[PDB]
């Protein structure tokens, strides 16, 4: 559930800093389910929901640790060099799971058209899609921001604040 | 309004130990009930009374301050009745009532040394005491007793369960008798008011008796409450009947006696209070019944209305000569909607106290405690009645139909619960506000069987924000503003940025709004409309000046916390920032000048006569083109002259058209405020050269009132003076212990009027650093014009040879 | 005097003899103690007074008397402070030697017992000077230090750490003798003089009367509430508003912390703005009002009928050679002096920061034309002769094999010889008057602040100072007087100009010369030279 996930989170959070209580918490987490098809799959919904916080905006894991994840502003100029931070970030966060976490549990079945053998394979695929970002800041020229403005404005509208 | 709570200050303040064993240790006689009141006077006591035992205790520290054991006559100890502080020739006392198997004993008890001073056998138990006067004699402050009681030293009231009422002389210009409580002296009862009271104190006296009238014979009514009132000069009587009675202590006549509306209960307390406009001189006392046995509590109010008001030689009004006494307002508080389903309550009063502030405010408190039969825990209360709110209520006569305590306009309620929950065990004996209506703000102190307890009793999204943060800067609250703008910097949650850019939107749209409205004020004070400034555009110009000043602060925090602006935000802050400083100064400044004639064609007139004159004098030979307060400007350059020639008849020239161009010298930005100071001394200066003939100007407060440097201050006085041609005071002033261009122009003018040994005093004290080829000629021809051949050769030496 | 467990008595009685030689008491008084433990006591026949001294539960010195319930406290002297705060800007060595060495700070006999222990050494402690006893210490520590790095490549850091734990482990060897020497004695008080001695355990101290302001200020807020209001003024609601107004200083005292404290004493050190400062102080106190405590100021300041006569009382109130001319009375009298000019400096900063306050407070109106002009030219006037003389005397306060104060021998060398003369102005043309302890301490040491205090003519601290091999001292009591002391200011600008042309700064000593020359008008100095001005110059 929502709790779970929001604690996993938090002990991202202190993984930063220190390792034996976050380690007490997966420890804890073998106070689990256990049934692999689904409930494995159910720790896998929250290794996911937050390798989409670390590509979004500031991560809910945040706040607590005031780490490279800090809510930067969001009328800094600095989007790139940001954006390098989260992929710093989404990379002690492949780390912090490799030493105590994900040695498990794989979800990603079909997606979009595109059906994917394991779960890892959307935190490589979330890599890679947080990789092309940072190519098309590096690239920022008038015709490629007047193509993302009409994408943009197609998909939802935007604020004007 | 629906819960006002009393507010616990401090823990509970235990009595010493030795306080509590010696109230416990008379328990053991069953019939012994502990006693405790506040002291009605000023000196800060309690006391506490089981049996025989009396403890004198600080109402604030409950330290024990005092205590004594009465003995008496028969084998069974006294009980300390009735407890009076008494204070007499610079000493604090109690006049106690002590009750013995076989009469009662009067005694007066000198907290100084701890005993006894003096002691009277009663005719009958006693029950209350009161004292009258504390001195004796054919003073001024006698004039109001009648004159059988002027010849006592020392007056008190004594009331009897039978139902006497009796004035005993005290007899304190008696030095010699130290009695205690069993060599008790006897009493000489007089029914009849003699006309030879002098030679029958003289005869009592030597006799070892004390005097007494007697007002009333036993009726066979115990007296439950007395009280005397010095401001109608009328000695309140409740009868365990109740009925009530005032006697006026001028007269000895019963002025006044009728059964209260509350029928047949004892009258418990009375309480006095005066209005702050009543047109028929009425003044009110609360009268209230209680049972002792636990029963119905009622507050009756009566309206005294007086022919006369007189001020006696102490500035104390007594008012004289009662026309009627009415019951005006009642109010059972045992009655009163608390009780779902016909529960027995024992009601109980605690105390009545009355406030009066100098009266503008005058208050009666009442403090009530209700036991429900099956609750272990007693409901407290606490209630206030304004009698100003009362009268503008339009004098109700009771509480209307639907109106509760909680929701009068002239009646306010707290629960003392939170006292009660801390003392689940301790007796509640009295309650203490402290002098120094649901907006009322008070503290008070709770009297305990352990000791005693302390409590205050507190009176009663982004539109909502906006108000808050008015407010907070209305009031100058800025602690509370600049923590919010701290902990909102310190917290990286996206809603703190967002709440910061809010604030600082707000704080810049505030000071916009406060400049629209100080310009529309400013408008009037120039345009030449107003002749006199009314005290409300004073103080809507001193709240502008406040809220300049406090929205300077909230911004110079926003600079402080500032650590990640963008250089454009760091830029616009600063400039924020200089601004409402430069419109705080110029309020500041305006202000003062509202707070404290200007000739314009006088003045002028001198100006350009004085320029006109050193023109001629310089002959082309000087530069002097410019008077002092003329270099004085030019250090401003060209915008004090685009600021001068703005308003009919400029001339861009000192001194200025008219006030409103002087004050506008303020609003000048990147200026020094010294600089600024200067021109407005050196134009003060020209009043007070106009008017020689007032010593007591408001205008020399100007250096003090804005900090100005008493250096400065000499300066300016001196470049004053050497315009005004006072060459000699001008130097004096100059060259008193306390720029470039004004050392060319001092010797300049020096030279061009001959003065040439001024010029070289000047020159060799100074030793201005001669830059210029121009500076080295005009030292050479000071040094020559002395006949100082060879220093001016040796200074084209140095210097273009 | 009974003690009892759980509260203690003392009775007075007087001896009767009947006619058939049968003795009996008779009581004459009856007063109860506190929990405190009763160490002395003795009784006066000529002042009617049982003095006495206790501890009590944190083992402080409490002394009190009282004419035989409410006992006076006598205003003992607290021990140093555990905690020395250190600015980032200040040398730790500077600060603490300051301390340990300031006048009647510490006793000697407390270090040269921590040093003799620390050396493990029998060696006969000479007599030491106080400079080779300071010598000595710093020796005897720096030899810790070097004995407690080990290794080549400590870091800056750990050098530093390493340095602190030495010097805290030798302070706290000099506390532990100190406590000891300070444990308490008896009492001495003399009959016909009413002289009053505090004998502890390492050295003497004397009880002199208290002046009024000092009383007020120091007592405890409990007891306030209880002083006769006719002591204070014949006047009961002047009294009342002195009482009301020295409660409001008392809560602004307790809530400046000690950075505050040194932001001010800096502030006059630095020659800053002592009013801008008190300012500042304000500012931040509101920003952490976390208590409320400027709404309970306020509260009691709306009790207080005319704070500002109040204010002015208090103002007013602070504005036989031979015999006497022992160092212990020098020292306990500028010891006096020290006491009285820094207490009187803080009521002097609290009560700057409360009249700025009084200002943002007072807009609680309209400025008011006939209020403005009167207010603003009276109390601007008021107020500068007010604050800035504080300021000057408490930094004159600030400024032979014995120790002594620079007060102590300017007493000694100036003051002491001009005492003749202001017990004759007096009027005590009578020979015959006895000697009064307290009217004559209290004349001597009102004289000496106005010599002090820059106020007389004397000229003589400073040229003194000039003809002695000490100038720098000098150079520094000149500076923080000149600014606001208008007394002796051709005097202070001649002194200056001897400490230049020792220094070798011969120019600006030339200026301060010509100066001082303006003064020359009715000066004897300078007529002494002489038995035009400027060519004699």
């Amino acid at each position: 559930k929502t709790k779970h996930l929001k604690a996993a989170f938090l002990r991202y959070c202190r993984k930063d800093i220190l390792g034996a209580q976050s380690m007490v918490d997966s420890l804890f987490s073998d106070s689990d389910m256990e049934p692999d098809d689904e409930l494995d799959l159910a720790v896998n919904q929250i290794s996911v929901d937050l390798i989409d916080d670390y590509p979004a905006s500031d991560p809910r894991w945040a706040e607590s640790v005031p780490e490279e994840a800090a809510g930067f502003s969001n009328t800094s100029l600095i989007l790139l060099h940001q954006l390098e931070d989260k992929m710093k970030a989404h990379s002690f966060f492949v780390d912090f799971l490799h030493q105590v976490g994900l040695f498990s549990r794989l979800s990603t079945c079909q997606t979009k058209g595109m059906l994917v053998a394991t779960r890892l394979l959307l935190s490589e695929h979330a890599e890679k899609l947080s990789a092309a970002i940072v190519l098309k800041n590096h690239h920022a020229k008038l015709p490629v921001l007047v193509n993302s403005a009409i994408q943009l404005a197609l998909d939802k509208r935007m604020c004007t604040v | 309004m629906q819960n006002l709570e009393a507010q616990v200050t401090g823990s509970l303040v235990a009595f010493p130990d030795v306080t509590q064993k010696a109230l416990k240790e008379d328990e053991i006689n069953l019939d012994s009930v502990l006693r405790g009141k506040f002291s009605t006077g000023r000196t800060s006591l309690a006391w506490l009374a089981c049996g025989p035992q009396l403890e004198i205790t600080n109402s604030v520290t409950g330290e024990r301050i005092s205590a004594y054991h009465f003995s008496g006559l028969t084998e069974r100890p006294p009980v300390v009745v009735a407890v009076k502080e008494f204070t007499w020739q610079k000493k604090t006392g109690l006049l106690v009532g002590l009750v013995e198997a076989e009469g009662s004993v009067l005694c007066l008890y000198d907290i100084g040394i701890s005993k006894v001073v003096k002691a009277v056998v009663l005719p009958g138990s006693v029950t209350a005491v009161e004292p009258i006067i504390n001195h004796g004699g054919a003073s001024a402050s006698t004039q109001h007793l009648h004159q059988s009681l002027r010849w006592f030293f020392g007056v008190t009231a004594v009331v009897t369960d039978v139902g006497h009422v009796l004035l005993i002389d005290l007899c304190l210009d008696e030095v010699s008798s130290n009695q205690d409580e069993l060599d008790a002296s006897d009493l000489e009862v007089m029914s009849v008011i003699p006309t030879k009271i002098p030679k029958l104190r003289e005869a009592a006296t030597r006799e070892r008796r004390h005097l007494c009238l007697q007002l009333a014979a036993p009726t066979g009514t115990t007296v439950s409450c007395l009280s005397y009132i010095s401001r109608t000069n009328q000695l309140a009587v409740g009868y365990s009947d109740g009925y009530f009675s005032l006697w006026n202590m001028k007269t000895l006549r019963r002025d006044y006696h009728v059964q209260i509306e509350g029928g047949r209960v004892p009258v418990c307390a009375v309480a006095f209070q005066e209005p702050e406009n009543d047109p028929r001189n009425c003044c009110y006392l609360w009268a209230v019944q209680s049972s002792e046995s636990g029963g119905d509590v009622s507050l009756h109010l009566l309206q005294l209305a007086f022919s006369d008001r007189k001020c006696l030689a102490s500035g104390q009004i007594m008012y004289e000569l009662l026309e009627y006494c009415e019951e005006r307002y009642s109010l059972d508080l045992s009655g009163s909607t608390l009780s779902l389903r016909g529960q027995s309550n024992n009601t109980k009063l605690l105390g009545c106290q009355t406030i009066e502030k100098f009266p503008d405010t005058s208050v009666s408190v009442f403090s009530w405690q209700v036991n429900t039969y099956g609750q272990g825990k007693p409901s407290v209360y606490l209630g206030v009645f304004d009698i100003n709110r009362w009268y503008q209520a339009q004098m109700p006569d009771s509480l209307r139909s639907g109106q509760f305590l909680r929701n009068c306009s002239y009646f306010a309620f707290w629960s003392l619960e939170a006292v009660v929950n801390i003392t689940t065990q301790d007796i509640i004996f009295d309650i203490l506000v402290h002098e120094r209506p649901s907006t009322y703000n008070f503290d008070a102190t709770c009297l305990l069987n352990s000791g005693l307890i302390h409590f205050a009793c507190t009176g009663f999204q982004e539109e909502q924000l906006q108000a808050i943060l008015a407010a907070a800067v209305e009031t100058s609250s800025l602690g509370l503003l600049t923590s919010c703008i701290k902990r909102w910097t310190a917290e990286e949650q996206p809603r703190s940025a967002a709440n910061l850019r809010f604030v600082l939107e707000w704080t810049w749209k505030k000071v916009t709004l406060t400049k629209q409205e100080f310009d529309r004020l400013c408008f009037r004070l120039f345009d030449g409309s107003c002749n006199f400034i009314d005290p409300h555009t004073l103080q809507s110009l001193q709240q502008c000046h406040l809220y300049f000043s406090n929205l300077t602060a909230v911004l110079n925090c926003f600079i402080a916390q500032a650590k990640e602006v963008t250089q454009q935000g760091a830029v616009d802050l600063t400039n924020k920032q200089s601004v409402t400083r430069l419109l705080t100064l110029y309020a500041s400044v305006v202000l003062w000048f509202c707070r404290s004639f200007y000739n314009y064609q006088v003045i002028q007139q001198y100006y350009s006569d004085q320029r006109k004159k050193l023109e001629r004098l310089a002959r082309g030979k000087w530069d002097t083109s410019s008077l002092m307060i003329d270099g004085l400007i030019n250090q401003f350059g060209d915008r004090i002259q685009q600021l001068w020639s703005r308003d009919d008849n400029g001339t861009g020239k000192y001194p200025p058209a008219n006030l409103h161009a002087l004050l506008d010298v303020y609003l000048l930005e990147n200026a020094d405020e010294m600089s600024k100071h200067a021109i407005t001394i050196y134009f003060l200066l020209d009043i007070m050269y106009s008017f020689p003939d007032k010593p007591d100007s408001s205008i020399e407060s100007f250096p003090t009132a804005f900090f100005v440097p008493g250096s400065l201050i000499k300066l300016i006085q001196g470049f004053w003076l050497l315009d005004h041609n006072d060459y000699q005071n001008s130097v004096d002033c100059i060259l008193n212990p306390a720029m470039s261009w004004q050392h060319s122009q001092i010797i300049e003018n020096l030279l061009c009027h001959g003065d040439s040994r001024q010029a070289l005093r000047y020159l060799q004290v100074m030793k201005p650093v001669a830059t210029t080829s121009k500076e080295v000629k005009l030292h050479m021809t000071v040094l020559l014009a002395n006949r100082s051949i060879l220093e001016a050769w040796n200074l084209q030496r140095l210097h273009n040879v | 005097y009974l003690h009892t467990p759980k509260q203690g008595q003392f009775c007075v009685f007087q001896l009767m003899c009947a006619e058939s030689n049968r003795y009996s008491l008779d009581h004459i008084s009856s007063i109860f103690t506190n929990q405190e433990t009763l160490i002395d006591f003795t009784f006066t026949l000529t002042s009617m007074d049982i003095w006495a001294l206790w501890l009590d539960d944190d083992n402080q010195t409490v002394v009190k008397h009282i004419n035989f319930g409410q006992w006076n406290p006598v205003f003992v002297n607290p021990l140093p402070e555990d905690d020395l705060a250190i600015s980032d800007e200040q040398e730790p060595q500077e600060a603490y030697l300051e301390c340990l060495f300031a006048p009647g700070r510490f006793t000697i006999a407390a270090v040269q017992k921590a040093i003799q222990i620390l050396r493990k050494g029998s060696g006969r402690v000479l007599d030491l000077s106080w400079e080779e006893l300071r010598k000595d210490v710093t020796l005897t520590v720096e030899n810790e230090i070097q004995n407690a790095v080990i290794d080549y490549d400590v870091s800056q850091e750990e050098f530093r750490q390493i340095n602190i734990e030495n010097w805290c482990k030798f302070y706290t060897c000099c506390l532990q003798y100190q406590e000891t020497l300070s444990r308490p004695l008896a009492l001495l008080v003399h009959p016909d003089t009413n002289m009053v001695c505090l004998l502890r355990k390492g050295f003497l101290s004397f009880l002199a009367p208290c002046s009024l302001v000092e009383h007020l200020y120091l007592v405890p807020a409990e007891h306030l509430l209880t002083v006769d209001e006719s002591v204070i003024s014949d006047d009961i609601d002047a009294a009342s508003d002195i009482v009301n107004l020295i409660q409001c200083l008392r809560m602004i005292a307790d809530y400046i912390s000690e950075d505050m404290a040194y932001l001010m004493e800096s502030a006059c050190c630095h020659l800053q703005s002592p009013e801008r400062v008190a300012e500042q102080i304000l500012e931040d106190l509101i920003a952490n009002d976390i208590d409320n405590i400027m709404e309970n100021i306020q509260n009691k300041l709306q009790d207080t009928r005319n704070p500002i006569r109040a204010i002015g009382f208090l103002l007013q109130n602070m504005d036989l050679s031979t015999l006497y001319g022992s160092i212990t009375a020098s020292s306990v009298v500028c010891q006096a002096i020290c006491k009285i000019s820094a207490t009187r400096f803080l009521i002097c900063r609290d009560l700057l920061i409360l009249q700025h306050l009084l200002l943002r407070l007072g807009d609680m109106a309209l400025i008011g034309a006939g209020q403005l002009l009167h207010s603003q030219q009276e109390l601007i006037p008021r107020a500068a002769q007010l604050l800035l003389s504080y300021y000057m005397i408490r930094w004159g306060s600030q400024c032979t094999s014995g120790i002594q104060t620079i007060v102590e021998l300017f007493f000694e060398d100036v003051a002491r010889k001009h005492f003749p003369h202001v017990f004759i102005q007096s009027g005590a043309s009578q020979l015959q008057e006895p000697l009064n302890w307290s009217d004559l301490i209290k004349r001597i040491t009102n004289y000496l602040l106005q010599l002090l205090w820059p106020s007389n003519p004397n000229f003589q601290f400073a040229e003194c100072l000039m003809r002695n091999c000490q100038y720098t001292q000098l150079q520094e009591y000149v500076r923080l007087l000149l600014p606001w002391c208008q007394v002796n200011v051709g005097s202070c600008h001649f002194m200056l100009a001897q400490c230049y042309l020792v220094a070798g700064e011969g120019h600006k000593a030339l200026d301060c010369f010509s100066q001082a020359a303006s003064e020359v008008e009715r000066e004897d100095f300078l007529e002494k030279l002489i038995r035009s001005p400027r060519l004699q110059y």
